[PDB]
């Protein structure tokens, strides 16, 4: 069940003048204790960590560059790794790219876009770990409007691939518009409405006080129409700060009701 | 001690315990603490600096409350947990049927972040300035004032303990 | 800068006030009145240069710069020098498993501490800290600056 994973979100923000210090600052606190995601998607990543290291795995499989790499939170003689599967997608800057850090390795990554158009939208990328996979997403800044078709065509990809039928499958990230405005859109693609829920905090996920951050989930454990009974909250993921949030997004995580 | 034994590697010691806790620091550095051991006595605020003999009591583990979006207190070395009552936060036998020990943490553009009793609807309240050792803690109308006599900003900070580094 | 995605805004560095967390008091800048809260501010930028890398010792490179002002956080003067001096400007975070962080100076390695009000020393602090337990005396706060803020409304 995806409810098994601690997910999270967090848009870094990065950029030449600031981004490592983001990374050993708040992912790190993210990952640590009892309580640190097991999964993390991050938007606006910039580059790796410095110590990260690249695997030998290829899984570049298409035009998107999808890539994985280990990255040791601990001690050279106490490690603590992750895996972080890096899309380097701002070849312009380096800074608007897409990445997803995971203690446990993924058995596949899947990379869907949005209806083709000449805005420069951003693909979901994501990983499966067994029956879940789990994507991170980083919609137009304007309204998201390529976030209707992006969920539609990770729908399709997997409710249309047998073995598929029985994924469970979790979108996380920037929406950039607000979870009920994105509620009401998807209401166009009937059954992609019906077999997703929206899950997100109704506190701000942003200094502008909108709520931009959170995910859509299909849980194949649940029948059309009754995704709503999922057990997963979000909520700000204030119990793993120790620091200030070094950028204007605040995370967000999805766990298990309790 | 040796990195490898005979047989193999063997495993140093690096606590993971402590990621677990944290500090709520008001602006004046201030910690929310114990002070007065027996369950249901008024908390306040210390600095570590005026503080140093009160221990882990100082240290809290935040953790999701049983309704979504709440948070919840548990004390490092006591096991109990912060509770709103009356004018200001005791703290008493950990519930997660407890309303009052479940709180929701409004964040602020600067990053820190406003504590509100979730069972009052009143914030956590404190005096920066202090002619004693700590500041009074009180609940009261949640509007986010910052002045030197009533301040409802906190920082989620961590905790006092031993760090061991890890680059 | 040239970004593949032009829809996405440059954001600026983060602001923090870095705190002892022994004396819990914010290292200030002379660039303000002592009594303004802007002297309790610092923007956190990643320093690029790789001169120092022999002691890095695995941490992150940075400047703390004074809000408005090309002016870094360094022990000189009376707490800042110009930010092209990056032998006194540039400094080392190291994280540790509280979120604390220790802070070196990029140049000789040596720690900052505080052990008391108003003290606040660069010392040598051995070879690699890696692995190595500290008292709050060699702890920092990276923490939201120091003033007035608002309660975010959705
Ligand atoms: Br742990
Ligand atoms: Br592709
Ligand atoms: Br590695
Ligand atoms: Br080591
Ligand atoms: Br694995
Ligand atoms: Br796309
Ligand atoms: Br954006
Ligand atoms: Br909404
Ligand atoms: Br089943
Ligand atoms: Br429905
Ligand atoms: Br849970
Ligand atoms: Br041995
Ligand atoms: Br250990
Ligand atoms: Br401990
Ligand atoms: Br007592
Ligand atoms: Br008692
Ligand atoms: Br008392
Ligand atoms: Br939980
Ligand atoms: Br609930
Ligand atoms: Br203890
Ligand atoms: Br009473
Ligand atoms: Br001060
Ligand atoms: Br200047
Ligand atoms: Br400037
Ligand atoms: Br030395
Ligand atoms: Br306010």
């Amino acid at each position: 069940n995806l409810s098994d994973f601690k997910v999270a979100t967090w848009n870094l923000q990065g950029s030449s003048a600031v981004n490592e210090s983001k990374w050993n600052i708040n992912v790190r606190q993210l990952l640590s204790g009892e309580q640190g995601a097991d999964i993390l998607m991050v938007q606006e990543a910039g580059s790796l960590p410095s110590s990260a290291v690249r695997t030998s795995r290829v899984i570049q499989h298409g035009g998107t560059p999808i890539e994985e790499y280990t990255w040791n939170l601990g001690t050279r003689s106490r490690p603590n790794m992750v895996y972080i599967y890096y899309s380097r997608l701002d070849v312009g800057a380096n800074r608007v790219n897409l990445a997803i850090v995971s203690r446990r390795q993924a058995d596949e990554a899947f990379i869907v876009h949005s209806d083709s158009s000449v805005l420069q939208s951003r693909p979901a990328v994501g990983i499966r770990i067994g029956t879940d996979v789990f994507f991170t997403v980083h919609a137009l800044a304007t309204g998201g409007s390529d976030a209707v078709s992006l969920i539609r065509n990770i729908f399709t990809t997997f409710n249309s691939p047998p073995e598929r039928r029985v994924y469970s499958w979790m979108v996380v990230g920037d929406f950039n518009r607000a979870p009920a405005n994105l509620e009401v859109a998807l209401r166009q693609e009937p059954a992609v409405s019906e077999n997703t829920i929206i899950i997100a905090p109704t506190e701000p996920t942003h200094r502008s006080g909108n709520i931009l951050d959170y995910a859509i989930l299909h849980d194949a454990h649940l029948p059309r129409r009754e995704q709503a009974r999922e057990r997963i909250g979000a909520s700000l993921m204030l119990n793993q700060l120790r620091s200030q949030i070094t950028s204007d997004h605040f995370p967000v995580s999805f766990v298990r009701d309790r | 001690l040796n990195l490898l034994s005979s047989s193999g590697p063997n495993r140093q010691v690096l606590p993971s315990e402590p990621s677990n806790f944290m500090t709520l620091m008001g602006q004046n550095g201030a910690l929310l603490t114990v002070w007065a051991l027996a369950k249901r006595n008024w908390l306040w605020a210390y600095p570590n600096i005026y503080s140093q003999d009160f221990g882990n009591i100082r240290n809290w583990k935040m953790e999701p409350g049983k309704h979504r979006e709440y948070f919840r207190f548990v004390n490092q070395s006591l096991g109990t947990c912060v509770e709103a009552y009356g004018n200001g936060l005791i703290h008493d036998i950990c519930s997660l049927d407890k309303l009052a020990q479940e709180f929701e943490l409004l964040p602020t553009d600067s990053g820190a972040v406003v504590i509100k009793s979730v069972s009052q609807g009143r914030c956590v309240t404190y005096n920066p300035v202090s002619t004693t050792f700590y500041s009074t803690v009180t609940l009261s109308v949640c509007d986010g004032a910052t002045e030197p006599s009533r301040d409802q900003t906190w920082y989620l900070a961590p905790p006092v303990l031993e760090a061991t580094a890890v680059n | 800068d040239p970004t593949t995605y032009p829809d996405v805004e440059l954001s600026p560095p983060p602001r923090i006030s870095l705190r002892s967390l022994l004396t819990a008091q914010p290292v200030k800048n002379d660039h303000y009145d002592s009594h303004n809260y802007l002297s309790t501010h610092w923007e956190l930028i990643d320093y690029k240069g790789k001169e120092y890398e022999k002691l890095r010792d695995g941490g992150t490179l940075v400047q703390f710069k004074v809000v408005g002002a090309a002016k870094c956080f360094a022990f000189l003067g009376k707490g800042t020098t110009d930010c092209k001096d990056t032998d006194h400007t540039v400094f080392n975070l190291i994280p540790t498993n509280t979120g604390a962080f220790l802070i070196k100076d990029a140049l000789l390695g040596f720690c900052i501490t505080s052990h008391d009000f108003d003290d606040l020393k660069l010392e040598p602090c051995g070879g690699s800290v890696s692995g190595r337990t500290f008292s709050l005396a060699y702890q920092w706060g990276i923490l939201p600056p120091f003033g007035p803020s608002k309660i975010l409304i959705p």
